[PDB]
């Protein structure tokens, strides 16, 4: 019900904020105009708006809605790269979509947060959002993303081993973070997985998946570009959102609300798997 | 709480001098730094203040336009840039503290006042060059209360700057030693007079000597005083 | 400053009482821990009364315990501080802070880091 | 701020009252400071009644009518300094003229001495004459320079010293400055001084 004494300052609290950053470095390292400029419109015009509408509809608290919108403002993740390949989309084009969305995040995420924060806080809006801490993280995470691109081009041979090394490092670190943060916060987790938070964590990826497809069909796209744009919109950077919420924000204001990105990651992965199965069964039995 | 000011020295009438107030021992963003000056032989006079930034900043009518106050919250230091100094700006500049919002709290029943003060960096403004003192004896008249009390004196004229001292018989006499404060001359120099009282009967048949030392000029010139 | 406005300060005689206010600019004191401070010339700012406003936890300084009572008005977005039996050494400028704590106090401690601060209202207690 | 007294005489063990009127409709509960000779001022009373931390309970501040007063019940030998009043105006604070508290004494007859200019200063080219007052009380005195029964002004300059620590008496010395051509054109230089202690004015003159 409460938070542990000296929350966000113990060595066990400072280590967890370091493993998250050491995680995100490889997550954003393993990732390396109508169809491409449409994904940006569907990602920064539909996902942040959905995150702001859902919080108002579900009557979420101010801090929970701010965390929801922060999660809906982060760029697309690397899961869409595999999802588009699994749904006969375009892996090569979905990779440049995600890289371009990540690069546009540095200038669009603070701008969208500033615009949509006025819909949550009316008079007590000052110092609610740490813009300096958000932009520092956003400009620091652009370094692994760029070295990932220049590494594959300069030394393609080693990249096959580096990608496997990163994929095996992130898998164990994910458990090491899910366990460490849970031990750190104690019994305050039941605040980040309330029924309303779980419903917002499940209805958001589905809404993104559907609305990206609908918009891409509205813009008269091909069946491959449409199917990769939808899942590039639906999938987001849960690790980068969690790292931002755990680092830039003060621990006393957010508390256990940085655990929502993982509950969003599991729901987006489950719904992507279900959509892939549905599509493949539809194609096989057509 | 400790307020330390520095940067005050001699400057020509039209130069620029930057005074700094080093604050320590308190939260610099909770209080305001004031600048109060005191002219020689005159009362206190408030000059300017600054809380943390330029939004809360005001100056007196006599320094409006020339002086400019700034603050450095990083190192807890406030600055007073004094441009185009006139000859009436020679004064001791004290640094004081106050409330961050003293104008908002100013009412018919509240006046927090200036909590902690500084030491005072005396800054002088004169278009004159330093020079050694000039000593002229003051010979008493032969009919100046003969047979009783007698007065012996010395005059020091045209020395710069102010600090100077006078000793009677190498500091071996204190029977009524008076040293009048230095008075600024119309030509830009300083004058000082030292006098003593001596008895009758050939003033103790001894020669008085006037050890006058001017530290900036390293001058220890001396003149004898005898009746004539 | 602009988020919190203080009022009620005035000149009172030793033995009287007065009540201050901390009306919020435009918001509610729900996910906030209000706290009244005071700073007299010569001494530094000290707390006199806090409030959790989520569970009712209250802190009282040992110099105001039994005299000062802090409360809240949910229907007016104000926080009061009833100050009874004022003494001459009680004269100071009373400020009011508000720290955004949606989850309450961190365990049991009253934190005020990154809190909105008012400009303060002076209180003169003299004959 | 025009404090009604500017130089008050009082003795140790007596009570004193210093007033400071607000010559404006912006009266803001004057604060009182104390400044010793050649030292930084110290806050005494803020909000016109409240005592600053560390100030003795002896010091007290009232407000009669529109005039603010400062009262010291039992004047100690350490409370002989200058007291100012500060008022925070619209966007500026203004200090008072200041009131000096000295030690009372009986009236003593002033002693006048004159010294002719030295023969060494004659070759310098600037003749100066001076008539000195020693051990006179009260400080209020008037000194005039008369040369050949003519009144001259603007060439005089006098410096008064601080109260003595033993007998509590002042000392005055006025000096005259003249050119080397104007000094030799006059025959007799006389110094005229009027004081409370002298029943009739006294004049000291020397022949050139
Ligand atoms: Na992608
Ligand atoms: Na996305």
């Amino acid at each position: 019900f409460t938070l542990p004494p000296n929350f966000g300052k113990r060595p066990t609290d400072l280590a967890l904020s370091v493993i998250l950053v050491f995680m995100l470095f490889f997550i954003m390292l393993s990732l390396g105009p109508k169809g491409l400029a449409i994904a940006l419109v569907a990602q920064y015009g539909i996902m942040p708006l959905t995150a702001f509408v859902l919080g108002k509809v579900f009557r979420l608290k101010n801090i929970e809605a701010l965390a929801i919108l922060v999660c809906g403002c982060s760029p697309g993740g690397n899961l869409s790269n595999v999802f588009s390949l699994a749904m006969k989309g375009d892996m090569n084009l979905s990779i440049v979509m995600t890289t371009c969305s990540t690069f546009c995040a540095l200038g669009m995420m603070p701008l969208l947060l500033y615009i949509y924060s006025r819909g949550i806080y009316d008079g007590d809006l000052k110092d609610k959002v740490p813009y300096k801490g958000i932009v520092i993280s956003l400009v620091l995470v652009l370094i692994p993303c760029t070295i990932g691109i220049v590494l594959k081009s300069k030394r393609p041979q080693y990249m096959r081993y580096v990608i496997k090394g990163g994929m095996i490092i992130i898998l164990l670190c994910s458990v090491a973070v899910t366990v460490l943060s849970a031990i750190n916060v104690g019994k305050s987790i039941m605040f980040a997985m309330t029924p309303l938070l779980i419903a917002t964590s499940s209805l958001m990826p589905f809404i993104g998946f559907l609305l990206g497809y609908v918009l891409s069909a509205l813009f008269c796209l091909n069946g491959r570009c449409r199917r990769t744009v939808s899942m590039e919109t639906g999938c987001q950077n849960v690790q980068l959102c969690s790292t931002i919420l755990n680092v830039a924000f003060p621990p006393e204001v957010i508390g256990p609300l940085f655990f929502f990105p993982l509950l969003y990651m599991i729901f987006q992965l489950g719904e992507g798997l279900l959509l892939i199965a549905i599509f493949w069964c539809y194609e096989k039995f057509k | 709480v400790q307020l330390v000011e520095s940067g005050g020295g001699l400057v020509q009438p039209g130069g620029s001098l930057r005074l700094s107030c080093a604050a320590s021992g308190f939260n610099f963003s909770y209080y305001s730094i004031h600048w109060v000056r005191q002219a020689p032989g005159k009362g206190l006079e408030w000059v300017a203040y600054i809380s943390s930034s330029s939004s809360y900043t005001s100056y007196a009518d006599s320094v409006k336009g020339r002086f400019t106050i700034s603050a450095d919250t990083s190192k807890n230091t406030a600055y007073l840039q004094m441009n185009s100094l006139r000859a009436e700006d020679t004064a001791v500049y004290y640094c004081a503290r106050g409330y961050q919002y003293w104008q908002y709290h100013a009412s018919w029943y509240w006046n927090g006042g200036l909590d902690y003060w500084g030491q005072g960096t005396l800054v002088t403004v004169s278009s004159a060059s330093t020079k050694g003192p000039s000593v002229f004896p003051l010979a008493p008249s032969s009919k100046s209360t003969s047979g009783g009390t007698a007065a012996l004196g010395c005059l020091v004229k045209d020395y710069f700057p102010e600090p100077v001292t006078v000793s009677w018989n190498s500091g071996a006499l204190t029977s009524g030693v008076h040293t009048f404060p230095a008075v600024l001359q119309s030509s830009g120099l300083y004058s000082l007079s030292s006098v003593v009282t001596v008895p009758s009967s050939s003033l103790g048949t001894q020669t008085y000597i006037c050890n006058v030392n001017h530290k900036p000029s390293n001058t220890k010139v001396d003149k004898k005083v005898e009746p004539k | 400053q602009r988020q919190l406005v203080e009022s009620g300060g005035g000149l009172v005689q030793p033995g009287g009482s007065l009540r201050l206010s901390c009306a919020a600019s435009r918001f509610t004191f729900d996910d906030y821990t209000i706290g009244w401070f005071r700073q007299a010339p010569g001494k530094e700012r000290e707390g006199v009364s806090y409030m959790s406003s989520r569970d009712g936890s209250t802190y009282y300084a040992d110099s105001v315990k039994g005299r000062f009572i802090i409360s809240r008005d949910n229907v007016k977005n104000t926080v009061y501080l009833q100050m009874n039996s004022l003494e001459p050494e009680d004269t100071a400028v009373y400020y009011c802070a508000a720290a955004y704590r949606p989850w309450g106090l961190i365990g049991g401690n009253f934190d005020f880091s990154g809190a909105y601060w008012g400009k303060g209202t002076p209180v003169t207690v003299s004959s | 701020m025009t404090q009604s007294p500017s130089s008050l005489s009082a003795s140790v063990g007596d009570r004193v009252t210093i007033t400071c009127r607000a010559s404006q409709s912006v009266s803001s509960a004057v604060a009182w400071y104390q400044q010793k000779p050649g030292k930084a001022p110290k806050l005494l009373i803020y909000s016109a009644s409240s005592l600053y931390s560390g100030v003795p309970s002896r010091f007290s501040g009232s407000r009669s009518g529109t005039d603010f007063t400062l009262t010291i019940s039992s004047l100690q030998p350490e409370d002989f300094a200058t007291y100012y009043c500060q008022q925070s105006s619209s966007s500026l604070i203004t200090f008072g003229q200041g009131t000096k508290v000295e030690i009372k004494r009986t009236v003593a007859a002033p002693s006048v001495f004159i010294f002719p200019p030295s023969d060494s200063q004659l070759k310098s080219g600037t003749a100066s004459v001076v008539c000195l007052l020693n051990n006179f009380y009260p400080r209020e005195a008037k000194v005039q320079w008369k040369v050949d029964n003519a009144l001259q002004s603007g060439n005089s300059q006098e410096s008064v010293t601080e109260q003595d620590s033993k007998d509590s008496t002042y000392s005055l010395s006025s000096t005259l400055t003249l050119s080397k051509a104007d000094y030799e054109k006059h025959k007799v230089y006389a110094c005229e001084v009027t004081h409370q202690g002298l029943s009739s004015p006294v004049t000291k003159s020397f022949n050139r």
